[PDB]
Formats: C-alpha cells, structure tokens, sequence
C-alpha cells in the first residue's frame, strides 16, 4: 500500500538550509509515527526527530534540537526536514520513515523513503589530477594511483583497461576540507615485471567527462 | 511466524455496575491470526477459581477499532498519551444486556499514576462515573 | 536522552555459526526496541520490532529477544549475506526513537600482518604546492592497526586521513591507506619521511621510510 518518496539529491553550500521533501503514496501519517534518520557518510544510523501523534507533538534528538525543522502539510500528503546552518558534516544521506506502531500489535509494516543524498560543499563539477604512486626500487612490489581534488562523486578506476583486477585495491573517497574528494587505487604485482609490463590506471569521473590513463613507472 | 505481544490489564472500570471484580489477573496475550484478525488471552482469579478468557478481534476498515463476539460488540484499542499504555473501550451487547467496559493495558506491571490519571480522564468523559479497579498481578492461576 | 549500547561493536564468527549480539538500554524500554541489517552502502532493512516479534519474509535464523534493559539478536546459523551492520532502535508511538551504534558481523579468519608500502609525493603534484605522502597497508587481519607518520624523527598529528576497504572476498581482509598533507615548503624542509605501522599481527612495529631524492 502506502509509499513513501523523498526529494532528489541536493549539493549545498557550508551556511545554506536544506529541505528534504517526502510525499507519502497512499495512506496518511496522522496516526503512524513519522520520523528522519540520517547517516553521515561511513557511520552509524542517527535519529533526528519525528512527528509522534499520540503525544501530539513533534521531537526532536537532542543532537539536532533547534538546526532542524520536521513539518507535514496533510493536503499535500508531504511531509519535511529542514536542516539548517549546514557545515560540511551534515554531509549524509537523510531518510524519512513511517512506523507501523498504532495498533496495540501488528504486523511491523514500516516504510522508508529511498534516502536523499545531501553533500555540502563550496565546489562546483571538476574532474580529479591523477598523480602516480611509483613503485619502490623476485617478491611482490606495489603501485598506485592518486586520484585528487574532483567533485562529484564518482570516480571509477580501472587498470590496464580491465585487463589487471587482481591485487586491486581502490579506497573509498575521502571528502576534504577543501570541499573535494580524493581517492587511491593500489595495485601488487610481481617485482620481475616491473621492467616488462607497463601499469595504466583508468581514472573516469563521468560528472565532468574527464578520462585520465596514467601510466606508473619507477621515477628518476 | 506468531507474531505477539505481552500485556498488563492494570486497571477496569464498566457502565454497569459488576461487583464481580478479579483478585488477580495474569499477563495478557496477544497473538496475530490469519485474516487479520487478532486474539486476546488472560486469566482471571475470582473466588480461587481460574477462568481462562479468549476473545478473538476483527481488524475493521478503522485503525484500532475491532468487532467481537460475531458483530455484536465494538471494541476501540487506541494508544495511551502516556508511555507503554494503551486504552481499551468495548460497548455493545454482553449476555443480552448492554454493557461498557473499559481497561487500561500497560507493558510494566508497575502501576503508573499518570497513566491511571489519563485513564481516569477517559472514562469520566465517556460516562463510566463507577468506581476505577486497579488489579494485582500475579505470573499464574491455580484452583 | 535514552542510550542504546550495542557490544560488542564487531563480532568475527566463520559462516554457519551462531551469532548472538547485545543491545543494552540506559533506562527500561519495555519490548519497543527493532533490529535493522545494513549491507555496505545499502539502505537499512528491519528484521525484528518489538523485541521478538519478526518482520515479513525475514528468514527464521533471526529472532529477536530480550525485555527492560538488556536485548538480544540471535542468528541461528550465518548464512554468506548475513555479514553486515545490525542496529538495535528504540521503535514506539513514543520517542526518543534513538539508536545503538551498531555492531559490524565480519568473516573470522587467522591473523595476517600488513604489507607496509610508503609513496613520496610526485614532482607533477609538488607544483600544486601541496604534497600527498601515502602509506599502504595491505591484505591484513583483523582491522585494528595504527599507523604513525614521521617526519626527521618527529612525530606527526593532525595532518593525515586514513581509508579502509571492506574485507576482501577472497581473502577476507583488509588494506588500509594513510595519507600525509603537507606543503611543498613544508616538504622540502625535510629529508627523512617514515610510516611506523603497530598490529597484532606483528611482533614490533613496522617502519617504511624514504629519503627525499
């Protein structure tokens, strides 16, 4: 039955507000709790606050008491998170979630929205420099690549066009206070032939169509 | 997959007087059926003997509105402002007299007085101006 | 506000076996706390609510436990997917609705030390003015490893990120990326660049250097 659909993605300035929509299908949250929990990039859920109508009020945690807004307009079956004072940590994916907890006992039906993406960050689409990490001068030797400074994400990196997957190892991106992202693709491979095979890493940030192919060779 | 919940009935009141009062009640059990439907165990001590109640609940179009005893009573089971507690309000026609009976249905054992007060506050706007019936609580019920 | 506790924060059991995972509550949260599994970059899934009750289609290895304070997640047997992050939340008509920290489920393998790699920083970048020193730690096990940098002998702080990857298919482990920022005055000011790594799975710490030019 009931579904619930948020706001696009938004890339948001460090002092600007935000406000995620989500438009429920069907059904109504007049009586069903409905809440926003957010998760910052590689760390744990986090409720925000919710509209809870058997007190008759909205709650807040007291993380986020008073930067943010939780609103429902029934018209409009819609209801909003607005976050404000945005730094560069309030960086997350939000979700708005309708709970299944009227009945004295049920079925747990909940539903969740599929999640906005918020990035805040001063910068606009660029396309990543890509330097090498030249390998060490008969055993395993390691390579790799810098891929730095792009917005946004993604990067995807390949090696050798496809042909080198294993040993592969690309490190999740790492936002920066420059408000860019950076990343490392890292590669081992045979010390003998680092004097036969060349290595080519295949940067591809689609966001700003930029293909770099570095090649990684010992420097001099 | 019997999905369940465990209850307290921690307080009673009725429309017509019932001097018939438990001196002890076990928890109350809920259990989810097929068809939507939703069943209700509990045991009532009254003059040492042990009688085993089960009441089975029609879902209805309305949420936490239910029909029992084949059409014939209304039963409202509606969430408490006060934490952990629900509300239970049943009219209609028990044994050929119509009666109203309401019951406060609680997590913890523990009477809460905010919640007594809450429910007090229910049944005096319904018209249930008898006496409020707070029952002890005892794990089981033997002759 | 409530706090929902969850230890330990990662449990390592091999596939098939019994996991068991706490979720302990400040106060008493009367049978109102739900269990969600997370795959990495995924979006949360419920499994249990109120404490014991599962939800639709959940396979019956999961079963939830546990009333007032202390709460429990049983997996009867691990099956290959069931390798996640699983939080306990506070699910009510009534908030605070707050959640645990989560305990991550990994694959159990024998130890394995890093591979130690550090990476000077290319004469393209030193252009920029900035210098990106890089620390490779690789195909290690368990995830718990330090990483210092050292610049001449003098210990470095607040000037690197650290980057893991999620444990390996294969292998099941990790690798690891320290990188050091600095600016090409900075940079050049200085001879030795050293990466001291400290893991269980080494008897002394580990030191990778090199010498600028």
């Amino acid at each position: 039955q009931v579904q619930l659909v948020q706001s696009g993605a938004e890339v948001q300035k460090p002092g600007s507000s935000v406000k995620v929509s989500c438009k429920a299908s069907g059904g109504t949250f007049s009586r069903y709790p409905l809440i926003w929990v957010r998760q910052t990039p590689g760390q744990g859920l986090e409720w925000m606050g919710g509209i809870f109508p058997v007190i008759g009020r909205t709650n807040y945690a007291e993380k986020f008491q008073g930067r943010v807004t939780i609103t429902a307009d029934e018209s409009t079956s819609t209801a909003y998170m607005e976050l404000n004072s945005l730094t560069s940590e309030d960086t997350a994916v939000y979700y708005c979630a309708r709970l299944d907890t009227y009945e004295i006992l049920g079925y747990g039906t909940d539903v969740w929205g599929q999640g906005t993406t918020v990035t805040v960050s001063s910068a606009s689409t660029k396309g990543p420099s890509v330097f090498p990490l030249a390998p060490s001068s008969g055993g395993t030797a390691a390579l790799g690549c810098l891929v730095k400074d792009y917005f946004p994400e993604p990067v995807t990196v390949s090696w050798n066009s496809g042909a080198l997957t294993s040993g592969v190892h690309t490190f999740p991106a790492v936002l920066q206070s420059s408000g860019l992202y950076s990343l490392s693709s890292v590669v081992t491979v045979p010390s003998s032939s680092l004097g036969t095979q060349t290595y080519i890493c295949n940067v591809n940030h689609k966001p700003s169509n930029t293909k770099v192919d570095k090649k990684v060779e010992p420097k001099s | 997959v019997a999905v369940s919940g465990k209850w307290y009935l921690k307080a009673m009141t009725a429309d017509q007087e019932v001097p018939e009062k438990p001196d002890s009640v076990t928890p109350m059990i809920l259990k989810a059926q097929k068809g939507g439907n939703l069943e209700a165990k509990i045991t009532m001590l009254t003059n040492g003997q042990c009688q085993n109640i089960t009441v089975v609940l029609h879902k209805t179009s309305e949420p936490g509105k239910y029909t029992a005893y084949e059409g014939q009573r209304v039963v409202f089971i509606q969430p408490s402002p006060v934490r952990d507690h629900y509300i239970l309000y049943s009219e209609g026609e028990l044994h050929g007299r119509q009666i109203r009976m309401a019951k406060l249905l609680g997590r913890d054992p523990e009477q809460s007085q905010e919640a007594l007060e809450d429910f007090r506050e229910f049944s005096r706007a319904k018209g249930l101006n008898q006496e409020i019936l707070e029952l002890a609580q005892s794990e089981t019920c033997s002759p | 506000e409530i706090v929902l506790t969850q230890s330990p924060a990662t449990l390592s059991l091999s596939p098939g076996e019994r996991a068991t995972l706490s979720c302990r509550a400040s106060e008493s949260v009367s049978s109102s706390v739900a269990w969600y599994q997370q795959k990495f970059g995924q979006a949360p899934r419920l499994l249990i609510y109120d404490a014991s009750n599962r939800a639709t289609g959940i396979p019956a290895r999961f079963s939830g436990s546990g009333s007032g304070t202390d709460f429990t997640l049983t997996i009867s047997s691990l099956e290959p997917e069931d390798f996640a992050v699983y939080y306990c939340q506070l699910r009510s008509n009534w908030p605070p609705l707050t959640f645990g920290g989560g305990t991550k489920v990994q694959i159990k393998r024998t130890v394995a030390a890093p591979s130690v790699f550090i990476f000077p920083p290319s004469d393209e970048q030193l252009k920029s003015g900035t210098a990106s020193v890089v620390c490779l730690l690789n195909n290690f096990y368990p995830r718990e490893a330090k990483v210092q940098w050292k610049v001449d002998n003098a210990l470095q702080s607040g000037n690197s990120q650290e980057s893991v990857t999620e444990q390996d298919s294969k292998d099941s482990t990790y690798s690891l990326s320290s990188t050091l920022t600095l600016s090409k005055a900075d940079y050049e000011k200085h001879k030795v660049y050293a990466c001291e790594v400290t893991h269980q799975g080494l008897s002394s710490p580990v030191t990778k250097s090199f010498n600028r030019g």
